[PDB]
């Protein structure tokens, strides 16, 4: 009885609500796509409404819906869950990253910034009368060593870098995709770097969608040395890119 | 707070027909420099009311943001023109924050004035308010119209007309002289330059560039600028 | 099975039905509306529930709020939750104001009030607020933005919006046409004619004592302002004249 | 849990905690006082293991201050809690009044402490059934019998614990006013010995007298026991 | 199963109801009022020999001018009774007077009805009947657990309480003099009661208009007054 | 609204504790070895996609200059723990000034988690930590519980199939053992457990080697062991 | 509220529920033995098996010591044991900065069984699963011996056994011990008494450990016999 | 079934039980009838009586100058809410030296229900209030156990309200533009018509507040002659 009401251990150890959190962050069923090359990290998703009671209507200004946010001019940020849980989330890591910039003098990075919020979930689980932020999520950014660094964390706390990482559904038939299109990579300008990257991760989210993918239905946000903020490209280059890809 | 630094010199408030009238130099010494030369001194809380200053400037402004803030709290709970706060209401609630300070010996250096029409039976401007943008007078009797004093120590009182600064010496006495009852604009007008005249001439810290106010059934009325004629 | 009675516990198929019956609450209650076109915005307010009661003023139950007297604010919901966040709407202003002498911008009102309605969605001792929030401005410059919070804390933006009881049939109505185009005038005839319509409950005389209405539009001077009585009353009498043919 | 009511009204209107709390002091030890003239007896059982424990450690009659004593029956960690906050209160009344706590505003005060324990949230009721004997401030013998409910009362003779009611019937056909200190010694330790099984280990009395506490020698309760024994066959 | 405040299908709290139902039980008691003064009587239920009969006392003074009389749980009302003393005192510390009795009664409805937050965890399970002089005149009052207080003009409370306010009901009657109201309530008191009226076997007191003081019956009055009872 | 989830049951058994057991038991394995002039703690880490960094996820972490640290169980709980114990020991040397000795930093992790197991609200730590360290008392390898309970190991090894690793352990083991000699034993009994192929990035070491600072060995470091 | 666990409450018949079950938890532990004699105290205890690759130098698991002249055994949860020893020191040395003297033995038990109460009575939470023998010396009253529970509950005692099977130990102790007796009789008496409870007719020196407390030259010290000194014990056990 | 043990457990359907239970004892309790004209506000109500040796309990009260109230559910509630009503009155005529605006009183009133039935641990209010005041105008508002409030002209509360509800909303019309006698009239009225077993001075209660006329509880003399009067 209440072995799982609760973030309580059950018999076989299993905290079943991490499960649970993780099972609602699924069903949301949106996708976003991260992949990191050489001085350039790219940031995809779809720009559509999430799945819940309320459905999208005509009278809905489609540009305002973004799944992307950024915590720092510098750390960008891509959430996926319940949009309370995103909302909340994203203002934690905006707190965390400015005191950590009025504490130690220097911009956060985003390791540390993941492993903050990481031990802020983990306090989540740990106690009972916190309920869990339905709520997964990628990070990126460059290093002091001018380096790209991607980060992924879910609601059970267990953030971990990446090369290239899936949030959402069938993420298990997505790795073999990614792992498929680094390989082929792996067999450059500094710009031509940032357009090659670009055009893998829509052509990573495309075949992991199956469809279109018109420019108006996604948003791509990259970082890169040549720039270093986290700004969104707009839709006419996106429709660029994915005319090339055809 | 731990004393007078920027400091304005003096304001003049008189009730005449159609309303009030207060004036005040735009000028804001800094000790016996004279840092600034143009600077409003007579603020506005809503229409019918405005907030006079001689004093500390960081204090007055304290004080107009909470007023400010105050009558945005009133009109967002406002249903009928007769809800909004009379020239009475916030000069007891100034008399209360200061005597607050005084009981916490952190007073404001400051000498306040409060001045509006406490009646709602002469004007239909309050039914529909505009906070943002922008006929004939009609008399007010005297017992409808409001000026009330606030001293650093939390005195205050009513009258006819109320004088701060220096100008509670040579404004006053030229007022309790020669001030009538129901004078016309004009008259009213030329009695405030008197003693502002008088007051430029000795008094260090006033000037001769001058802002003029009149609450009157038309609302609250920012005349523009004009240099004392000496 | 156990899943429903707190808001802190998750479902076995992941979802908190507990917020899903809030939502269900919200949907039984009165309707309200609001659009934009192109002197401005006008937001509607169908107080249906209350035809039983025949000892009501007339126009007294208003649930259409202000706030810096530039922003509408309105809910269909409990009206003491209502008032809470109405409440706490305010204060947000005030401190906005107090820290940086200038009103809050309103996309930035929305998000602390969506931040505020979800605080209260993670604990168990804590209920979760029972009400649909519509906040919504305009400008002669940036146009009109509308923004509907809900239980959940999900804010998003909207070029027209319905909540309550029969949103289903108002909103077929409203999206019947494109209002960008029309003006705030007239406009409520179609608005009306709609209430009209929808609710099977409202006939010629309750629309002058049931229904609220306002707008935020260039000949209030872009700032709220309720529609009087001079104005409403020849749209009504159009509408239930048109109607009645 | 933490503030949180824990003992609430049963529908027949009882406090089931305190009534557990009553069943818990009926499983205790047995103690009896009685009072006469200018002077108390008190009386209580004992219970060790022989050869292993050292009898020394068991307080079950203890002194609260210069003049007042003390006895209980039930678990003996809350009569130790209990015990050191009247000795605190005591001082604390001496502190306050410079005068010694009367027996009455000790008793009062036992009521007051564990009513108290019993209409706050967070904690469960005290399970001890406690007597005291002591002097009044006009310097006048008197002693108290007061219950894990609270209710309290002055009693002339009383007896508390496992079998209190047949001790009680057995008083109450027996005491008398103002009787010699060996006849009231040897009414306590007969109606104490009703209930308990006979032999001189059984049982640690004292009198409470002006000048203080004094526990009865072990060969005197020794000949005592030895001649109810002889009286009773 | 439940919380201390939860409210039942019927709108009643099942914590004040369950303590309704155990003031049921107790000693009983009798009060009246008359112009010339107010007066309490209770059944002094007698335990074993062995209690002094000193110590169980049914009849506390709230103040010099008003008395009381308790029934129910015996500590839950004596914490009553010293936080309404309490109170009074403080009343006459601030204001040179003393206190009013419905003053006194709503301060201790006040605290009965603390328990509910809106510190104490229960309700209190007392039923008090208190009386007293004013210059108002002589009154008395009857407040429950449910924190509803009511004037009375003949009361009674306690085990058998029915059979008591139905005599009262039937014998009461306006314009009494004190010595009547005194033969009325012990002869009401001995007819409800189960044992024979003695001496030690009842207690009574009584306020005065013309003393304004609570006074206690002791063993001489108490003796006079049966011997002049009717029977 | 704090009461104490964790509660006695009957004949005891602190059943939230026994479940927290079970799930240190299903995790992956991690042993350690104290040989004759250092100390070794291994673990293997499950054969990560092309997508994972091994460097961005490390399952050995030091507190001190000399004292390494392995867990097996619950990364987040683990991260927490590893914050706090640097955290102790920062404090230590603030007053006496000097490197925490392993003893008194094994006592105050397993107060903390004792605590954890008491307090109401919460429950246990889902791992299982396990600390060696050198310091002027020679050597030490101890072992945390759930149950907030330290042993002191000259061998051991914990997580799934941990009977049989510990059991292959003591069958070679040796109290004068070589440092060289403990890793190739270490290396043998997770290959042993594996049930599978082991390489590079598939296994984790870290080993305090006499007077010297606790080091963590590099990838081409233990492929060269591993031939 | 409705997760309750119902710790602080009283039983039906008054027993709470919770302090049974810590105390039955009690009785599974491994046994721990305390002897008083005319040299010393004595709180011999049996080692509880785990594996053969634990460190058999120093690892004390079942005796303690809060101070030079007070020292004591568990029988219960290890970790309880340890945050209650730790109690027990900060109360022991808190007690000797505020008078200046060392903190006689009853004191120490009477604070430590304080504290029990207390987490049996106030708040929700469960109480301690621990029971220890505490033992040592002190001018005013020598050498004494206690014993705990969870309920809080002491009591004083010339010779007991606590734990799994206390009930045969304190049957040996009971059948031969003397008021008066050498050190080196009580620590055979000890042997006997782990070697019959555990059911061997011959200890295994690495199955237990033997320590003891005496005020020799005025200096009150514990000595914790070694495996070579048990060995030499069992030896002379043996023997005799 | 199962979703009434806490005020903060949404049903099925999505109501609150224990407010719908506190909202059922205010209407078990005793009547009450308010109305108001173009001035004078009048209520009336039964005061309750348990036994012929209890005086009736006070029904109506008075929280400042031209303001008062009638209760209808738990007495310690409205006890608790009229005294937090009258310091709130006494504390803004004492810091701006003028009555306070009712509409406020009101909100501030209805924010406490609110407050008290939001946070778990807290129960609902009980009881229904029925505040009648001339702030420049006769209004009557009502309160409800959870967060709400209503402007009426013509009010009921409670016992066999549904016979005074049908005779106000039978006579509604006529309200305005009425003396102050027949306003009480009217009320009498619509008390005796929820009686259904007659009314005295002593069991009634009647109060009237309106332009320059503060309220005042009308006394013996004047309430019997309009008992007569209503009789006849």
């Amino acid at each position: 009885m209440y072995d799982r009401h609760l973030t309580i251990f059950s018999p076989d150890g299993n905290l079943y609500q991490i499960e649970y959190a993780i099972k609602a962050v699924k069903n949301t069923n949106i996708t976003s796509v991260g992949v990191k090359g050489e001085n350039c990290a790219v940031i995809i998703s779809q720009k559509k409404m999430a799945t819940q009671y309320i459905s999208q209507d005509k009278l809905l200004d489609y540009n305002n819906i973004t799944n992307i946010y950024n915590i720092t001019d510098e750390i960008g940020c891509s959430m996926v869950g319940m949009p309370g849980d995103c909302l909340s989330m994203v203002y934690k890591a905006r707190s965390e990253a400015s005191e950590f910039l009025y504490s130690n003098g220097y911009n956060v990075n985003a390791e540390t910034l993941c492993r903050n919020i990481c031990d802020k979930i983990q306090v989540y689980t740990q106690h009972a009368y916190m309920r869990l932020h339905a709520c997964s999520g990628m990070i990126i950014g460059i290093d002091e060593n001018n380096k790209p660094e991607l980060f992924k964390f879910d609601p059970s706390g267990f953030c971990a870098g990446y090369r290239a990482c899936v949030i959402g559904n069938k993420e298990q038939e997505s790795i073999s995709v990614l792992e498929r299109l680094l390989e082929k990579r792996k067999k450059e300008t500094i710009d031509e770097d940032i357009r090659n990257t670009t055009i893998l991760a829509i052509e990573a989210l495309q075949t992991i969608l199956a469809f279109d993918l018109k420019a108006s239905e996604i948003e791509v946000a990259i970082v890169s040395t040549k720039n270093r903020n986290f700004t969104q490209i707009s839709e006419k280059e996106i429709d660029n890119y994915l005319t090339y890809i055809a | 707070t731990l004393g007078p630094v920027v400091t304005g010199t003096s304001v003049i408030a008189i009730k005449y027909k159609h309303g009030i009238m207060i004036a005040a130099d735009r000028k804001a010494s800094y000790g016996s420099y004279a840092k600034f030369q143009n600077v409003e001194r007579i603020f506005k809380i809503n229409n019918k009311t405005v907030m006079g200053f001689s004093g500390e400037l960081a204090d007055a402004q304290y004080l107009h943001e909470l007023l400010t803030r105050k009558n945005i709290n009133n009109l967002s709970e406002k249903k009928r023109k007769e809800d909004m706060y009379t020239p009475q209401h916030y000069h007891s609630y100034v008399s209360r924050v200061f005597y607050v300070r005084k009981n916490r010996i952190d007073p404001l250096f400051n000498n306040i004035i409060i001045a509006g029409i406490n009646s709602q039976k002469y004007d239909n401007n309050d039914d529909n308010v505009l906070l943002y943008t922008n006929e004939e007078y009609k008399e007010i009797h005297k017992d409808d119209l409001y000026i009330g004093f606030v001293d650093m120590h939390g005195t205050n009182f009513c009258d006819d007309y109320i004088t701060t600064g220096y100008a509670r010496y040579f404004a006053l006495t030229l007022l309790r002289d020669h001030y009538k009852d129901n004078m016309t604009e004009e008259e009213a007008r030329i009695l405030i330059n008197e003693c502002l005249r008088i007051l430029y001439f000795r008094d260090a810290t006033s000037s001769n560039f001058i802002q003029i106010v009149k609450v009157t059934s038309k609302g609250v009325e920012y005349e523009e600028p004009y240099i004392l004629p000496c | 099975a156990g899943y429903d009675l707190s808001v802190s516990t998750f479902s076995p198929d992941g979802r908190l039905y507990q917020v899903e019956y809030i939502y269900k609450s919200i949907n039984n209650n009165n309707t309200a509306l609001c659009l934009e076109c192109k002197d401005g915005i006008i937001c509607c307010c169908i107080n249906s529930n209350m035809d039983k009661n025949k000892m009501i003023k007339k126009n007294s139950y208003n649930r259409i709020y202000h706030v810096n007297n530039n922003i509408i604010i309105t809910y269909s919901g409990f009206d003491g939750d209502a008032r809470n966040i109405i409440d706490r709407a305010r204060s947000e202003a005030n401190t906005y104001y107090y820290n940086f002498h200038t009103n809050i911008p309103l996309h930035i009102l929305v998000n602390r009030i969506s931040l505020y309605i979800h605080a209260y969605t993670l604990y168990w001792h804590m209920r979760p607020f029972a009400a649909s929030i519509i906040i919504s401005s305009f400008n002669e410059k940036d146009k009109g933005d509308i923004y509907c919070i809900e239980p959940n804390g999900a804010c998003y933006k909207y070029s027209g919006i319905v909540i309550g009881k029969n949103k289903e049939m108002f909103k077929t109505e409203i999206e019947k046409k494109d209002y960008k185009d029309i003006n705030v005038r007239d406009a409520i005839e179609d608005i009306y004619k709609f209430i009209l319509t929808s609710d099977d409950h409202m006939n010629k005389n309750n629309l002058q004592n049931l229904v609220n209405f306002s707008w935020i539009c260039k000949e209030s001077s872009y700032e709220f302002q309720n529609i009087h009585e001079e104005i409403l009353t020849p749209a009504l009498n159009k509408a239930v004249e048109y109607i009645e043919k | 849990s933490y503030d949180r009511a824990i003992t609430v009204f049963s529908p027949d209107g009882h406090l089931l905690q305190v009534e557990h709390a009553l069943e818990a002091v009926k499983k205790g030890g047995c103690a009896v006082a009685i009072k006469s003239s200018n002077f108390a007896v008190l009386a209580v059982e004992k219970k060790n293991i022989p050869k292993l424990q050292n009898p020394k450690t068991t307080e079950k009659l203890i002194k609260l201050d210069e003049h007042n004593c003390l006895a209980f029956a039930g678990l003996n960690a809350d009569a130790r809690v209990l015990v050191n906050k009247t000795r605190l209160e005591c001082q604390r009344y001496y502190l306050n009044m410079d005068e010694p706590a009367p027996v009455d505003y000790i008793a009062k005060y036992v009521a007051k402490v564990q009513q108290k324990f019993t209409h706050r949230g967070g904690v469960r009721p005290f399970g001890i059934a406690t007597l005291i004997a002591g002097f009044k401030n006009n310097k006048e013998i008197c002693i108290y019998q007061t219950e894990p409910s609270g209710i309290y009362a002055a009693w002339k003779a009383q007896a508390i614990g496992k079998n209190a009611k047949i001790v009680q019937e057995f008083l109450e056909k027996n005491y008398q006013e103002n009787m010699e200190q060996k006849d009231c010694i040897f009414l306590a330790l007969k109606a104490i010995f009703e209930v308990v099984e006979l032999s001189s280990k059984n049982v640690e009395v004292a009198l409470l007298t002006e000048k203080d506490l004094t526990f009865i020698e072990e060969q005197e309760i020794n000949s005592m026991v030895e001649l109810i024994d002889q009286e009773r066959t | 199963d439940r919380g201390v405040n939860t409210f039942s299908p019927e709108g009643r709290l099942f914590q004040v109801e369950y303590a309704l139902g155990a003031i049921k039980l107790g000693s009983t008691a009798v009060g009246i009022c008359v112009n010339d003064g107010v007066i309490l009587a209770s059944e002094r239920r007698i335990s074993s020999t062995l209690i002094e009969k000193d110590s169980v006392e049914k009849l506390l003074s709230i103040d010099d001018h008003i008395g009381c009389a308790m029934s129910g749980l015996m500590a839950d009302a004596r914490t009553l009774i010293d936080y309404a003393r309490v109170e009074c005192n403080h009343y006459k510390f601030i204001y040179n007077e003393n206190i009013n009795i419905k003053s006194c009664v709503e301060l201790i409805s006040e605290l009965a009805l603390d328990f509910s937050n809106l510190i104490m965890s229960r309700p209190f399970g007392v039923a008090l009947l208190i009386g007293g002089v004013d210059k108002n005149g002589p009154c008395l009052w009857y407040t429950e657990p449910s924190g509803t207080n009511t004037r009375f003009s003949a009361a009674s409370i306690g085990s058998a309480q029915e059979g008591a306010e139905l005599l009262l009901q039937e014998n009461y009657k306006k314009d009494m003099t004190f010595e009547q109201a005194e033969i009325l309530a012990l002869t009401v008191l001995r007819q409800v009661m189960e044992d024979k009226l003695s001496t030690s076997n009842v207690e009574i007191c009584a306020i005065k208009k013309s003393d304004q003081t609570f006074y206690k019956y002791n063993t001489d009055d108490i003796s006079r007054i049966i011997d002049v009872l009717p029977s | 609204y704090s009461f104490s989830l964790t509660t006695f049951s009957p004949t005891g058994k602190l059943v939230q504790i026994e479940y927290a057991l079970n799930r240190v038991s299903s995790s992956s394995p991690a042993l350690g070895i104290r040989a004759k002039n250092g100390v070794i703690i291994a673990t293997e880490k499950k054969s990560p996609n092309e997508l994972i960094e091994e460097n961005s996820i490390f399952k050995i972490q030091q507190i001190s200059e000399h004292i390494g640290i392995v867990y097996a169980g619950m990364p987040g709980d683990f991260r927490v723990l590893l914050k706090r114990a640097r955290k102790e020991a920062i404090r230590y040397s603030l007053q006496y000034g000097s490197e925490i000795l392993v003893k008194e930093l094994v006592k105050i992790i397993a107060s903390i988690v004792q605590e954890f197991t008491q307090t109401g609200g919460v429950r246990p730590f889902g791992l299982s930590l396990l600390i060696c360290g050198v310091d002027v008392y020679g050597y030490h390898l101890y072992q945390i519980d759930p149950s907030g309970c330290y042993f002191n190991w000259m061998a051991t090894c914990v997580g799934k199939d941990y009977q049989n690793n510990m059991s292959f352990l003591e069958k070679r083991y040796n109290k004068d053992i070589e440092i060289e000699d403990a890793i190739h034993t270490a290396i043998l009994t997770l290959k042993e457990s594996y049930e599978g192929v082991l390489n590079e990035k598939n296994i984790e070491i870290g080993v305090a080697y006499d007077n010297k600072p606790f080091k963590i060995l590099t990838q081409n470091e233990i492929k060269d062991y591993l031939i | 509220r409705r997760y309750d666990s119902r710790t602080t409450t009283f039983s039906p018949e008054g027993r709470l529920y919770q302090v049974e079950y810590a105390l039955e938890a009690i009785n599974n532990a491994s046994i721990t033995i305390g002897l008083i004699t005319k040299d010393g105290v004595i709180l011999g205890a049996d080692k509880v098996f785990i594996s053969k690759l634990i460190d058999k130098a120093n690892n004390y698991e079942k005796i303690y010591k809060i101070d030079k002249h007070i020292f004591c055994g568990v029988a219960g949860l290890n970790a309880d044991a340890n945050i209650l020893i730790n109690q027990s020191r900060l109360y022991a040395q808190r007690y000797l900065y505020n008078y200046n003297e060392v903190q006689p033995v009853s004191q120490l038990v009477v604070q430590i069984c304080d504290i029990k109460q207390s987490y049996t009575q106030y708040g929700g939470l469960r109480p301690y699963g621990v029971s220890f023998l505490i033992g040592g010396y002190d001018t005013k009253d020598g050498y004494q011996l206690y014993h705990t529970d969870p309920s809080g509950n002491y009591s004083g005692w010339f010779a007991t056994a606590i734990g799994t099977n206390n009930l045969t130990a304190s049957s040996v102790l009971k059948q031969e011990w003397k008021n008066d007796m050498t050190l080196e009789e009580g620590l055979l008496l000890a042997l006997k008494t782990l070697a019959k409870s555990t059911d061997t007719e011959i200890p295994k020196s690495e199955k237990i450990e033997l320590a003891y407390l005496t005020n020799k030259d005025g200096e009150v010290y514990q000595k914790y016999l070694t495996e070579k000194e048990i060995e030499e014990l069992i030896k002379l056990y043996t023997q005799k | 079934n199962l979703y009434d043990t806490d005020n903060i457990i949404y049903s099925p359907e999505g109501r609150l039980y224990q407010v719908e239970y506190a909202s059922e004892a205010i209407k078990q309790g005793t009547c009450a009838v308010a109305i108001k004209s173009k001035d004078y506000v009048v209520v009336s109500g039964l005061k309750k009586c348990i036994s012929k040796l209890s005086f009736p309990q006070e029904k109506i009260f008075k929280i400042d100058d031209y303001i008062g109230i009638s209760m209808s559910g738990i007495t310690s509630d409205a006890k608790v809410l009229t005294k937090f009503m009258q310091n709130e009155c006494l504390s803004h005529k004492f810091l701006y030296n003028e009555n306070i605006n009712i509409e406020s009183l009101v909100r501030s009133v209805a924010d406490k229900y609110q407050k008290n039935t939001q946070k778990s641990s807290k129960r609902a209010f009980g009881v229904g209030l029925m505040i009648a005041a001339y702030h420049n105008e006769p209004c009557i508002f009502e309160t409800r156990p959870n967060g709400s409030y209503f402007e009426y002209d013509a009010l009921s509360f409670g016992a066999r309200s549904h016979a005074s509800k049908t005779y106000l909303e039978k006579n509604l019309h006529l309200f305005e533009e009425c003396s102050l006698e027949e306003l009480i009239l009217h009320c009498l009225k619509a008390l005796k018509c929820s009686l259904s077993s007659e009314l005295t001075i002593s069991n009634t209660a009647l109060a009237v507040v309106g332009k320059n006329h503060p309220w005042q509880e009308i006394s013996s003399l004047q309430l019997e002659e309009y008992l007569s009067k209503v009789k006849m």
